């Protein structure tokens, strides 16, 4: 019975869970929450990343600015005052 | 050729299994379990009945005092009562006023109905497999009935089948069991010489017919009534006859994986669990060498209708190019799609139509045809019934 | 019969869902060793 | 009436029906066994 | 009075328990295994005996073709000898000299022996003990014989025994036993329709009355010598036969710990392993109140001889002060010492003789005799034998 | 019934033998505490 449309697009995705299931979705729930921890954590690098080249010319003395934009949203806004 | 292969103990689905004898075309049989006899070793502890309080003709002693024997039997009861003054028909039976006795022995027998209306209390130690399943073998379904051991051999069709031995090893009964008829209970029953008054074992014997009996019903002789002849007594009443009244149902209902119970001997009838190993020694004489048939090249597949469910409820239509007219072998080389044909014929420019069942809604199988293979794309849709009748692979 | 574990199909639908999972991680991967290709650029500049 | 399923946990239950009764009984993938008096048991299986 | 004991597993060996109710003089027992008998289940899987080749007249075609049918019997061969010529008496039995056949059909079948001389193939599954007690109850010897599963208790001179449950499971028989007449053999023998030629099951058959056979003898004709009536065979000789040759010592021969292998229906007797606990519900009448009982004073032990062997190979005079005439016990406080005597009668300034036996060289042992304690010094020599003929504590 | 673990006798010469060990271990344990007692004094006397 209980029948597993196909979608779509997702919701019949929700549907299977029904057919052959207890268990299934909270496995794919887990392995999402997983991904996302991935795009976290890349996202945390990136960002520490984006420091490590804006390192050098944190100092000062002119110089950027300059580069500064082109320039991954800080670079600026910083150069400035 | 000796064919070996393990199927899951599971009655009412159907198997199919690929011969492959290496020089010879390919052969599809199908298998499936129309009953499973699990036969438990069982030794007999006793037998439980009613009882018999065999009282005889009370003594009554007329001016004078009686005296009780002490005596070797079942739950025997002796009393002696002063002060008596019977009467009978015609008056008083004894002389004196307050010099008289009476004497009331008692002791408890194996009614005669213990040889007809008895439970058997038995201890089951190991069990054994053994039961029957059929086959499709050349175009025609065989019945095999067999042990589970992997010993036991019978040929049908100048075929040797050997059953078993079983994987598991689950049974319905405990280590103490209660046989009364046509049901078998799981009872906790009390050991030989130690049953208690009311109960079940209340009176023990070893068989229906045996001399010697163990009796424990708590019986006490009374003061008989004022001028009354009888022997007045309190005795727990029958703990079989108790029993029988309140038991229950039985194994046949209430064991897991739809067991059914059977009598002489008690043993477990058609139960899913664990798998079941085959081997079947097919004879050459059912054999055809590969060049004796044909080929196949450029094959499409193309499906016009599919509903995923336990049964067949998709059709293919396979075209081809054989060299020659010849019977050829039809197969799923996907686990999860399953095909009604083990056998069709081919010719040449031709094609053919063949039934299969499947789970999956995208369903992407190969079908090996001869001893070439077809991918074969197919969108299954859902059934109207999300509960069946039958069971599938 | 049947009754197995999967995963199985529906394909394509499939393969749209998947996708979209683990690219991201690639991504701050490279990020991530970007960053320390940078960071000894500065220890070679130091 | 007599109820047990046909799968690992059986479950029986039993009843004595005197007067006129409407009775609802789940019926699981492995099957349910219902037994109506002295009538042979009635077998039901739930279709996907 | 419940009185509950542990003795050994040792048949031939007595054991004496002190029983001690309070506020009633102490009771001393002496028991003594008797035998202890084991039968187990067993499912008859087939039976094995010498084969008879059924071979009747060759059907000698003159001048033509003879054609073999194919026959549904155990180990059915068949063949036809084109271009014979046999000779008889009178002359030739053929008119044409090369255009004749002959039709030799052969089958196996059970001989007439089977139902006398015959091998049985048993599958041994659990055991039942069974066996004997011998107790000095009352100044008398009474024997009991019940089942060692505490739970099956037996009544003799009012007094209850329930014997067992066992310590420990031993048999010497594996899952699979051959019997022939009064031998018992541990085989592994081939199971039913998978027996080979020459060797123990190349004829398989239910019962020594059956009707349907198993059988695979390797039987083939060979053709007749020139101008011969004959059917010449070659077959692999009785398997049964050739056992009952190379079989080798039984389990009565072979088996451990002593066993003794009887038949009709199987089991072992007599085997010595484990422990057995044992429960004796004492009647209130044989016990008698403290009150009713002497006491003693100053008692010196002096040991005139004394030989530490397996029987009491010790005399121990023992002198004493009773206050008045009455029966006290007697009893080793030493574990390593055991007394003969279980009970005496005392009266005054007397003194009491007993045997003991013990192990130790030299033996310092405290005997209590009534409610008083006497210290005795013995130094035991070493017997003349080393190995004895009888089992000791 | 004999048949068990000693030990058992022969007292005296037993003793005598006994007697021999462990002495000179209580001996080199006093001796011990008292250099450790010495030790001490040094100490409180820097």
């Amino acid at each position: 019975s209980t029948n597993g449309t196909a979608h779509g697009h997702p919701h019949e995705i929700i549907l299977y869970y029904y057919e052959l299931y207890p268990t299934m979705t909270v496995v794919i729930v887990s392995v999402a929450s997983f991904v996302l921890l991935s795009m976290v954590g890349t996202a945390v690098g990136m960002c520490v990343c984006a420091r490590r080249r804006c390192i050098t010319p944190y100092e000062l003395t002119p110089g950027a600015t300059v580069p500064f934009l082109l320039s991954l949203l800080c670079c600026v806004r910083t150069t400035k005052a | 050729y000796e064919h070996v292969t393990v199927i899951p103990n599971t009655v009412g689905v159907p198997y199919k299994t690929l011969v492959n004898r290496p020089g010879y075309s390919p052969m599809v049989l199908e298998m499936e379990l129309l009953s499973v006899t699990l036969e438990p070793t069982l030794s007999l502890d006793y037998i439980t009945c009613e009882y018999k309080t065999v009282i005889p003709s009370p003594y009554v002693k007329c001016c004078g005092t009686a005296e009780c024997k002490d005596k070797n039997l079942p739950d025997y009861s002796c009393k002696v009562f002063t002060g008596v003054y019977p009467f009978m028909w015609g008056g008083a039976y004894c002389f004196c006023d307050a010099e008289n006795t009476q004497l009331s022995e008692a002791h408890v027998e194996k009614s005669e109905s213990c040889k007809t209306e008895f439970a058997s209390a038995y201890r089951a130690h190991t069990a054994s497999a053994s039961a029957k399943l059929r086959v499709l073998y050349q175009g025609n379904n065989i019945t095999v009935t067999a042990y589970a051991n992997g010993d036991h051999a019978v040929t049908v069709k100048d075929a040797k089948f050997i059953v078993g031995p079983m994987s598991s090893a689950w049974t319905p009964f405990d280590n103490k069991i209660v046989v009364y008829k046509g049901d078998v209970y799981n009872m906790d029953y009390p050991p030989f010489g130690a049953g208690r008054p009311g109960q079940f074992g209340d009176i023990q014997s070893r068989t229906p017919e045996s001399k010697d009996v163990y009796a424990n019903t708590q019986l006490v002789l009374q003061r008989p009534a004022a001028g009354t002849v009888h022997v007045p007594y309190s005795q727990a009443p029958s703990g079989f006859k108790y029993w029988l009244k309140e038991r229950g149902a039985s194994l046949q209902h209430t064991a897991p994986f739809g067991c059914q119970i059977a009598t002489n001997p008690v043993r477990a009838v058609n139960c899913a669990v664990g798998n079941m190993p085959i081997s079947i020694d097919i004879p050459e004489a059912a054999f055809t060498r590969v060049v004796d048939a044909p080929s196949l090249t450029d094959m499409s597949c193309e499906v016009p209708a599919c509903t995923h469910s336990s049964d067949f409820g998709g059709v293919a239509i396979i075209k081809y190019a054989a060299s020659k007219k010849g019977k050829c072998a039809v197969h799923s080389m996907t686990n999860a799609v399953t095909i009604r044909e083990a056998e069709i014929e081919v010719e040449g420019n031709s094609q053919l139509q063949i039934s299969f069942s499947t789970a999956l809604a995208s369903a992407e199988f190969r079908v090996q045809v001869c001893s070439t293979q077809v991918h074969c794309a197919a969108e299954c849709h859902p059934p109207k019934d999300h509960i069946v009748n039958y069971p599938a692979s | 019969h049947t009754t197995l574990g999967v995963q199985d199909i529906s394909t394509t639908a499939m393969s749209w869902v998947q996708k979209i999972t683990g690219g991201v991680g690639l991504i701050v991967a490279v990020a991530a060793l970007i960053l320390i290709v940078v960071l000894c650029v500065s220890f070679s500049r130091h | 009436l007599s109820y047990r399923n046909m799968g690992e946990e059986p479950n029986y239950q039993e009843e004595w029906v005197m007067h006129k009764k409407e009775v609802v009984l789940t019926v699981p993938t492995e099957g349910l066994e219902v037994t109506w008096g002295n009538n042979e048991p009635y077998k039901y299986w739930p279709q996907l």
